[PDB]
């Protein structure tokens, strides 16, 4: 996987 | 007579108001009396600086938790790189305090604001579920500026606990009216990503929000897809202004950017809208967004008029949010009828894809039955197919009213041979259309390669009602  | 904020950076918040009309028309909502009083928003991210001088007055511990370390305090982890600044930036867009001599103002500058510290660690399905399902009878609106990798080759969405949290939220959250989930559609533009390959944005339960630059263009990072609902301003090139918000270490930034900045602005506008009518359901909110969003002067080469006269784009959905129109329309809004779901299993046998496959099917949309739909909301083409190089596929779905939705554009980096396993490609572009009649699915090989595969299942899932339509635009 979960990217900003 | 409404007095606009005096905060020192408010004049730099070009996207909130102006003589120019390139804005989200937020001051018009403020002047109607809506600033977010009584509404609770939570930022699901890397934490929130709860003592920030522009957030402390609106901070709400009931809207906050630390899932990464399992404690109530979402304070970010401070590091030399300032890695964990992201959620604080998002929070200030929603609810930075007004008229306090500090930085600028949030869209909903009198709303209560929290944060869930859940990205600073391994983001498992359980972590997501505990965050999406946090205090759902207190938090009204959840904002998520994160998601699956934008490498242009990933197909990924909520696993079981997180999907269960979405359904529980929209069903029993907010007193049964349904949690509002706002999502950033993604930063994959450079990789030619599709936001329909992202299950969070592609969900019917999230308002997926895309971005426009100040001069009205499709930013470099923008992902096009049919699941996007609407747009808010964010960053662009270096001649274009950016987003002003609270930063880590009690600072102010004028350079918040990307898809990350668009979802919080939408969450703020939705907070003002909920203040104007607290009885709005999760589906009501999506109807308001569809009816009030504005295409005008957003530049795209794919604007199309759908079957009820509304302009819709894969880069922008129905266009830019319009806060003043949202709050005005909310006040006398009549709750929509309960959601119906009509399941149509299209195929009688598998079909080889080859260079091109077209599947035509005339449907009655559950005519004669309690789930009869004459007024579509979301539609899904749930596809199960094998293919040797997924990213060479382009997939389109044409509604009976002639609206062509791109379910999947070519993804040059997507080399996968894993195909799609009941992937529920979603479109918002046929909202309010009558779904009775001929649907067309087109699957084509966009490359010169001799690719091969088979479509083994195509379920058309229609959501909507059988009442309450407006005269087309
Ligand atoms: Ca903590
Ligand atoms: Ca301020
Ligand atoms: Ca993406
Ligand atoms: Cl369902
Ligand atoms: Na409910
Ligand atoms: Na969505
Ligand atoms: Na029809």
């Amino acid at each position: 996987x979960x990217v900003k | 007579v409404y007095q606009e904020p005096t905060d020192p950076k408010f004049p730099q918040q070009w996207y909130l108001s102006g003589v120019t009309q390139r804005d989200l028309n937020v001051k018009a909502a403020w002047a109607q009396g809506y600033t977010g009083h009584g509404i609770v928003v939570s930022i699901l991210d890397d934490g929130i600086e709860k003592n920030h001088p522009d957030l402390a007055g609106n901070y709400d511990p009931g809207a906050s938790f630390d899932v990464n370390d399992q404690d109530p305090d979402p304070q970010p982890r401070y590091t030399q790189m300032n890695d964990n600044r992201h959620g604080t930036r998002c929070a200030g867009e929603v609810a930075a305090v007004a008229n306090n001599g500090v930085c600028g103002v949030g869209v909903a500058y009198n709303a209560r604001i929290g944060g869930v510290r859940m990205l600073d660690g391994e983001v498992t399905d359980a972590v997501e579920a505990r965050s999406l399902g946090l205090n759902p009878n207190h938090i009204h609106i959840y904002s998520a500026s994160w998601g699956p990798e934008d490498d242009g080759k990933t197909v990924d969405g909520p696993a079981r606990l997180a999907e269960e949290a979405f359904f529980r939220g929209v069903s029993q959250g907010r007193g049964g009216l349904g949690s509002i989930f706002v999502w950033a559609s993604g930063n994959g533009g450079r990789e030619h990503d599709s936001c329909n390959c992202d299950g969070y944005t592609n969900s019917i339960y999230t308002l997926s929000i895309s971005s426009a630059t100040q001069f009205g263009n499709v930013p470099w990072y923008s992902e096009a897809c049919s699941s996007t609902l609407a747009t808010t301003y964010s960053s662009g090139n270096q001649n274009e202004k950016q987003i002003v918000t609270t930063d880590l270490r009690q600072k102010c930034t004028e350079s918040h950017t990307g898809t990350s900045a668009s979802a919080p602005l939408a969450a703020g506008i939705i907070a003002l809208t909920l203040e104007a009518n607290k009885n709005l359901t999760w589906r009501d909110m999506q109807h308001l967004v569809v009816q009030t969003s504005k295409p005008a002067h957003l530049n795209a080469n794919d604007w199309a008029t759908n079957g009820v006269g509304r302009k819709v784009s894969h880069s922008y959905g129905y266009g830019l949010l319009d806060a003043g129109a949202m709050v005005a329309l909310a006040q006398n809004w009549t709750t929509v009828a309960p959601q119906r779901k009509c399941i149509i299993d299209i195929l009688t046998e598998p079909k080889d894809i080859g260079k091109r496959l077209e599947v035509r099917k005339t449907v009655t949309a559950c005519l004669g039955e309690p789930n009869h739909i004459t007024r579509l909301e979301h539609a899904q083409a749930r596809l199960t197919l094998s293919y040797n190089r997924r990213g060479d596929l382009a997939i389109h779905l044409v509604s009976p009213m002639g609206t062509r939705s791109t379910l999947l554009a070519a993804r040059p980096h997507d080399y996968s041979a894993d195909g799609f396993n009941d992937w529920a490609f979603m479109t918002t572009h046929s909202w309010d259309e009558d779904p009775s009649g001929e649907w067309v699915l087109e699957i084509e090989n966009t490359s010169e390669a001799n690719n091969y595969g088979t479509l083994t299942k195509f379920t058309l899932v229609l959501y909507g009602t059988a009442s309450g339509s407006l005269v087309p635009r």
